[PDB]
RNA sequence: AUAAGGGAAGUCGGCAAAAUAGAUCCGUAACUUCGGGAAAAGGAUUGGCUCUAAGGGUUGGGCACGUUGCGGCGUGCGGUUAACAACCAACUUAGAACUGGUACGGACAGGGGGAAUCUGACUGUCUAAUUAAAACAUAGCAUU
RNA sequence: GCGGGUAAACGGCGGGAGUAACUAUGACUCUCUUAAGGUAGCCAAAUGCCUCGUCAUCUAAUUAGUGACGCGCAUGAAUGG
RNA sequence: GUAUUGGCCAGCCGUGGUGACAACGGGUAACGGAGGGUUAGGGCUCGACCCCGGAGAAGGAGCCUGAGAAACGGCUACUACA
RNA sequence: GGUAAUUCCAGCUCCAAUAGCGUAUAUUAAAGUUGUUGAGGUUAAAAAGCUCGUAGUUGAACCUUGGGCCUAGCCCGCCGGUACUGGCUGGGCUGGGCCUUUCCUUCUGGAGAACCGCAUGCCGGUGUGUCGGGGAACCAGGACUUUUACUCUGAACAAAUUAGAUCGCUUAAAGAAGGCCUAUGCUUGAAUACAUUAGCAUGGAAUAAUAGAAUAGGACGUGUGGUUCUAUUUUGUUGGUUUCUAGGACCGCCGUAAUGAUUAAUAGGGACAGUCGGGGGCGUCAGUAUUCAAUUGUCAGAGGUGAAAUUCUUGGAUUUAUUGAAGACUAACAACUGCGAAAGCAUUCGCCAAGGAUGUUUUCAUUAAUCAGGAACGAAAGUUAGGGGAUCGAAGACGAUCAGAUACCGUCGUAGUCUUAACCAUAAACUAUGCCGAUUAGGGAUCGGACGGCGUUUAUUUUUGACCCGUUCGGCACCUUACGAUAAAUCAAAAUGUUUGGGCUCCUGGGGGAGUAUGGUCGCAAGGCUGAAACUUAAAGAAAUUG
RNA sequence: AAAGUUAUCCAAACUCGGUCGUUUAGAGGAAGUAAAAGUCGUAACAAGGUCUCCGUAGGUGAACCUGCGGAGGGAUCAUUU
C-alpha cells in the first residue's frame, strides 16, 4: 500500500519498479554477469583441462571421510581450480597430465554435501568417459 | 486542518435558509447605499463596514437587502482598495515581525513564524497574479515593502 | 481533501447494510450519485431516497431493505473498449446470471449488459452485486 | 673564440662553458592553508611590397510680427530630418594577394626544465679584511 | 631547623627467570627494586659504536639515494614531538 | 558546388540551440523487424540464421568506365601477413 | 556407514518411461519470493528527527429534465393451423417523427414528387401536358460552427506465422489439392477474424479539462451619417474623367433587449470580541542550601563503610551562634494535568512581537492535499576565541577487596558542567505506529470557550466571582465489549481487503562479509551524506506452550 | 596530342607528447572466513551476581570500564491528610 494511483502516473510506477527491482540477487547476478567475469567457465557447461595433482580433502564434521578430488590447470584461461572425481577406485585412471573435462555439481556455484570448497567434477578422462570406463565398456588409450 | 497549524476547529458562521429581508427592515436599497459609500470615505475597509452597519443599525446581509455584492458596491462606485485587504493586513504583520526580529537577533522562534508569513504571502500572490487584479509583474520585495503599508 | 463523493456514498452504504441499519445518511449529494441510485432502484436493490435541499449541496436519505450484498467503486476511471469487456465481468463479479457493473458512455451512464445490448462503450464508474 | 664522431666515460662534485630567452595565439598535472602551484610541462607564427575594413571632432535645421543699419535681437508658436551635408585630425587592431637561395625578436637585448629527501614557516639582519648558514630577529603561544 | 605548595622552574622517566596440541615468539605468571620506571609518536634520520645492519627498488656493476624492519651503544613531547 | 533543396561549402552580419517530461557521457557477451519459448488473465525471456531493410569483403583512403559502383571473383597507394 | 546397513559393494524380486533414458549450463512456470490486476513496513528485513516548499501526482457542487400523441423494426408468451400464417385491443426491446418557452444554420442551381383544378378518353379513379399554383426528399457549389481527451463505425496496411473452413496424402505431422457417368468432357475451392502504437474520415455528446459580456473594447437593425479601397456590363472602339450601382475595411447618432456577475463547501484565507497557556526574547526581584572567610564558647576525637584504611585534629579538629562574598539551581504545591512543528518549556514583576480554541445573520470566492532535488530549526557530548569557575566529576594519583582488580566501594582531583560570538547535524531523536479525507459501540471522568437552570456563599454587596445539574465544540487520555482484524501478544484502529482500487511521499527482499573497501561531496578536526564486490553458510528470526 | 612541370584539394602512413579503459608484478602493513582436544580471563542469557541497550568522549592485555544525556525492548501499569 502507498502506491501512486493517478491516470498519468505510468512514469513513477515504471521507475520504481526499475530500481527496486534490483533489490533481487538472481536478476542482480543476471545483469552484472558475474559469470563472464567471476565464473572460472565462461559462461559455458563444460571445460577442458589439465590434470596437476591427486589431492585428498577431509569431510565435514558429522560425517568423516577422504573425499580424494584433484587439482586442475584450465587450458582455456590458464587459471587453476580443484574439482572432484566421483564413484569409487577411478582416481587410479586417471594419471598426470591426462587432459580431463569437466562439470558442475549443479548447486550453480555452490558447494554440495560435506565436501569444501570443490565446485566441479570430472566427466571424462583421455576422451573415454568415466562412467563408461568404470563399467569396463572401454578400454582406455595408452 | 489548516495551511500552517495541526488545529481542527471548525468555528465559523451559518447562513440563514430565507433570501428575503424581515418585514420590519423598511430600508431601500438606494437610502442604504450611501452609509457605504460614506464610511469606505472615512477610512473603514469592507471587512468592518459590514460589521459596523449590523451591530448599529439594521442591515444583517448587503447581498439580500440590496442584490449586490459589498466589494462589488466599492469597486463600481471607485472607492476599492488598491491591494486587497487580506494581502495588505498579511505585509503588515510580516513587517512589524521583521522590525521585532532585528532589534531580538537570537528569538529562532519569530524567525520560524516569519519564514510560514512569508511563504503564504507568496501562495496568496500567486493566485491574485494568476486571476488578473495585480499586475503579472508586481514582485514582493523585502527592502522597500513597508512604505505600501504606511 | 474529499476526492470521490461517490466512493463516500457507497461506503456508507455498505457499512450501513453489512451492520444491518435500514436508513442512510449520505452529506454530498450529485448527479452521478442519483443517476446510481436509480440503476440501483431499477433493479429493486434499495428502496427509496430522499434529498433535502439546503443551499450548499444537498443531502440524501437512503432506505435500505437488506437484499444488498456490496457496492464498489473503482477509483482511476479506465477507458475499456467493447471487446473487452467481459474481462471485467469475468474478474470482479461472483458469478455472469447476476450482478452489474456500471459504466458511462456518450448514452448517459449505464450498466453493463444493456450498454453491450446498446453495443456502446465508455468509462468504468463502479459496481454492485 | 671555433671545432669531425661520441655526449659527463673527466672529476670529491656537470666547477667552467654551451643550450632556453621578445611579442601574438593554443595547451597546462600531482598537491594545497583554495589565495597558489604557473612564464608549469609542451607547440605554432614573426621580413619586404601593393591593398581592404573598423575605432573620432567641429558647424548647420520651421513659420508670425516690432527696434537697431541682407543682418544681431526681442519675442510668440510648431516638428525630431525612417540622420543628412561640408570640413578637420593622430595612432592602435584585424584580414587578403604577390615576392625571396625557407630567410625574417636577422645586430643589440634576452627564464634551462622535471621527479624526490634533509632543514628553516615567509620578507628581513650579522663576523668591514678567509665562514651569509640550518645562525639571529619576527608575528603567534605560555609563565612571573 | 621543623611543615605544606610548585615541572610551558633546572631536570629525570629499570633488571632477572619460567610459559601456547612441531619450531619460533611470548598474550600470561613469579621475583628484585624508587620520587617515577619513556605514554602518543618517530628512526642506521644532521642523533646507531658494532655497520658497507637485513629486505625491496634504482645500475651491466652502487660503502651513494629512496621505501620498509626496530631490545633505540646514547630518539621523544614549549630543554617541544 | 550537386541530378536538386539544405550551414554541403566560401564571404558579411546577429547570439543563439538542447536539458530533471533525464540532455550529454559510459556499458552492451547490441544488426533492426516479421517473429520463437513459456500461459486463467496480466506478463517474463530469446531473435547470428530460409521473408523485408541496412552494412562489409585483412585494416584506411582515392578513382576510371558505365543509366547505374566510391564495386573489391575492377584499378592505385600505405600498414600487417605472404 | 563406528559388527545383525530398508540408503555403500553384489545376487534375486519389484517400480517408472520406452527406442529411448541420465547428466551440465541457460530460460519460463512453480514465484501474490518484484506484486498495475496482486505483494509487507507495532514486535519477523523496512515510516526520513521535525517543518516549509519547487518540479511531479491529484483536486467540492451547479447550466434542457420530464410529460402528452403517432409510427416502423425485432424477440417472448398465447390461439389454432399449415417449413409455417394471420393474429392476440398481449407483453417486452430497438428506432424515427410532432406539440410542450425548446424542433434543427443558410443562399444559388439541377431534376422532380405530394396536394390542386383545365378539357380531351374508359370501366369515381387514371394516362393525361407542349398546364402552372407547387417544390417531401435527393444532388452539386459557397459561407457561417469554442477547442482537446475519450468511444462507435469505416478506409488504407505482407507473404510466412497464430486461430480457423473445406478435401480420407492408406491414418497422422503435412499438403492446397480435387471431384463427377465411361466420356475424344464438365465443375469447384484455394475462405474468414485478430493485430493496434502513430496517421486519415464518420456518428454519439455522459465523464475529465479549456474559451466567452465587468473601466462593456458586448449582441442586433436592410434605422440613419460619414472616409478609404476594390470594380462586373450598359452607352461602337481605344484612352482619360464623372454619376448611379455592387463589395470590403473602419468610425459616429438613434432604436431594439428581462441588456452581461451561480452557490457561499461541518474546503481554505483574512477581519473582529472576551479569554487561555511552566510557547519565545530582553531586563529585573526573591529563596534556602553547598563551599570559603571573619568573630565566639568548650575539649578529644572527627570522616566514611558490610567491616577498615588513605585524610583533618589541643598550631583547637568535628560541633554551636552571628556576619560577608561568590557561582549554580528553583524543592514541597506537581497530577494518568497544560503549551509548542519537534528538540523542549516551572521564583516575582516590566517591555516586545507571536499563537490555539471558542463566539459571529462580518469579508474574498477554489485560492486546495502530499512532495524528488532545495531550505529553516535540531537534546547530550565535542570544536574555535573571551568572561566565569560554588558543586559534581572523564583522564590521573592514593586506600581497601581479590589468586590477580588498570573496576564495582572510599578520600582528592584536570578538561567539562555556566555564559557571549561562531561550527558540528547525530540519539531506543519511540507512540519502535507517515500526511489529508469519509463511515463504524457503550460508558464515565477531565482541560479551554460558549449556552440554559434551582439554590448557597459573599462583598459599597446587585449583574459578576466560587460551588451544583444538563447540552454542545476542540484536545491529552482511560474502562468494558468483538459484528471485525492479526501467527500471536494485542488493536475504536493495527477495522471498513481473496467480496482485493479515496489522494500523495519514502523505505525493505534469507543470515554473514558490511554501513566495510573505493570514488564523490560537506566540515578547522572529530566525522556526516551517498555506498559495492570477492568469499561463506541451511538456517538465523518472531509470538506463544510444557519443563 | 604522350613524358615532364607550377599552385590548391581529398588524404592513407609514420614519429613525438597528452588523455581514457582493461589486465598484471611488488618488500611491508592491516582485515575477513573456516578448521582445531591450543593459552588467558568470564562480557552477555536468572536482579548472570554492578539492571540491559542507544548517541558522544576518554582510558586499559583482552573481553571491557568510566563521565554526560536518553530509552524500557525492566526487576514497577498501583499508595490515600
Ligand atoms: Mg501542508
Ligand atoms: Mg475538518
Ligand atoms: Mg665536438
Ligand atoms: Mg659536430
Ligand atoms: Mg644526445
Ligand atoms: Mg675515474
Ligand atoms: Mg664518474
Ligand atoms: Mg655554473
Ligand atoms: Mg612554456
Ligand atoms: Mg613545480
Ligand atoms: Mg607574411
Ligand atoms: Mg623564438
Ligand atoms: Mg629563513
Ligand atoms: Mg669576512
Ligand atoms: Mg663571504
Ligand atoms: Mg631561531
Ligand atoms: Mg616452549
Ligand atoms: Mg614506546
Ligand atoms: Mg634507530
Ligand atoms: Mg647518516
Ligand atoms: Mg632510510
Ligand atoms: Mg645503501
Ligand atoms: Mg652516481
Ligand atoms: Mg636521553
Ligand atoms: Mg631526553
Ligand atoms: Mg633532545
Ligand atoms: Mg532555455
Ligand atoms: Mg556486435
Ligand atoms: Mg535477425
Ligand atoms: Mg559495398
Ligand atoms: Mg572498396
Ligand atoms: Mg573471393
Ligand atoms: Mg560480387
Ligand atoms: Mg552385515
Ligand atoms: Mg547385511
Ligand atoms: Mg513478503
Ligand atoms: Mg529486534
Ligand atoms: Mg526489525
Ligand atoms: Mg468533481
Ligand atoms: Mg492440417
Ligand atoms: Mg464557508
Ligand atoms: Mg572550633
Ligand atoms: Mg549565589
Ligand atoms: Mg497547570
Ligand atoms: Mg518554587
Ligand atoms: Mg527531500
Ligand atoms: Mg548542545
Ligand atoms: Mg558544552
Ligand atoms: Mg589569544
Ligand atoms: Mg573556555
Ligand atoms: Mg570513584
Ligand atoms: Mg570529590
Ligand atoms: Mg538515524
Ligand atoms: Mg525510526
Ligand atoms: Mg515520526
Ligand atoms: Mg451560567
Ligand atoms: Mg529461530
Ligand atoms: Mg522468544
Ligand atoms: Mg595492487
Ligand atoms: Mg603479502
Ligand atoms: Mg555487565
Ligand atoms: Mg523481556
Amino acid at each position: 500500500g502507498g502506491k501512486p494511483r493517478g491516470l498519468n502516473a505510468a512514469r513513477k510506477l515504471r521507475n520504481n519498479r526499475r530500481e527496486q527491482r534490483w533489490a533481487d540477487l538472481q536478476y542482480k547476478k543476471r545483469a552484472l554477469g558475474t559469470a563472464y567475469k567471476s565464473s572460472p567457465f565462461g559462461g559455458s557447461s563444460h571445460a577442458k583441462g589439465i590434470v596437476l595433482e591427486k589431492v585428498g580433502v577431509e569431510a565435514k564434521q558429522p560425517n568423516s571421510a577422504i573425499r580424494k578430488c584433484v587439482r586442475v590447470q584450465l587450458i582455456k584461461n590458464g587459471k587453476k581450480v580443484t574439482a572432484f572425481v566421483p564413484n569409487d577406485g577411478c582416481l587410479n585412471f586417471v594419471d598426470e597430465n591426462d587432459e580431463v573435462l569437466l562439470a558442475g555439481f549443479g548447486r550453480k556455484g555452490k558447494a554440495k554435501g560435506d565436501i569444501p570448497g570443490v565446485r566441479f567434477k570430472v566427466v571424462k578422462v583421455s576422451g573415454v568417459g568415466l562412467l563408461a570406463l568404470w563399467k569396463e565398456k572401454k578400454e582406455k588409450p595408452r | 486542518g489548516r495551511l500552517h497549524s495541526k488545529g481542527k476547529g471548525i468555528s465559523a458562521s451559518a447562513i440563514p435558509y430565507s433570501r428575503n429581508p424581515p418585514a420590519w427592515l423598511k430600508t431601500t436599497p438606494e437610502q442604504v447605499v450611501e452609509q457605504i459609500c460614506k464610511l469606505a470615505r472615512k477610512g473603514a475597509t469592507p471587512s468592518q463596514i459590514g460589521v459596523i452597519l449590523r451591530d448599529s443599525h439594521g442591515i444583517a446581509q448587503v447581498k439580500v437587502v440590496t442584490g449586490n455584492k459589498i466589494l462589488r458596491i466599492l469597486k463600481s462606485n471607485g472607492l476599492a482598495p488598491d491591494i486587497p485587504e487580506d494581502l495588505y493586513f498579511l505585509i503588515k504583520k510580516a513587517v512589524a515581525v521583521r522590525k521585532h526580529l532585528e532589534r531580538n537577533r537570537k528569538d529562532k522562534d519569530s524567525k520560524f513564524r516569519l519564514i510560514l508569513i512569508e511563504s503564504r504571502i507568496h501562495r496568496l500572490a500567486r493566485y491574485y497574479k494568476t486571476v488578473g487584479v495585480l499586475p503579472p509583474t508586481w514582485k514582493y520585495e523585502s527592502s522597500t515593502a513597508s512604505t505600501l503599508v504606511a | 481533501v474529499r476526492t470521490s463523493v461517490l466512493h463516500d456514498a457507497l461506503n456508507s452504504i455498505n457499512n450501513a447494510e453489512k451492520m444491518g441499519k435500514r436508513q442512510v445518511m449520505i452529506r454530498p449529494s450529485s448527479k452521478v450519485i442519483v443517476k446510481f441510485l436509480q440503476v440501483m432502484q431499477r433493479h429493486g436493490y434499495i428502496g427509496e431516497f430522499e434529498e433535502v435541499d439546503n443551499h450548499r449541496s444537498g443531502k440524501i436519505v437512503v432506505q435500505l431493505n437488506g437484499r444488498l450484498n456490496k457496492c464498489g467503486v473503482i477509483s482511476p476511471r479506465y477507458n475499456v473498449r467493447l471487446a473487452e469487456l467481459e474481462k471485467w465481468v469475468t474478474k470482479l463479479l461472483p458469478a455472469r446470471q447476476f450482478g452489474y457493473v456500471i459504466l458511462t458512455t456518450s448514452a448517459g451512464i449505464m450498466d453493463h449488459e444493456e450498454a453491450r445490448r446498446k453495443h456502446v462503450a465508455g468509462k468504468i464508474i463502479g459496481f454492485f452485486y
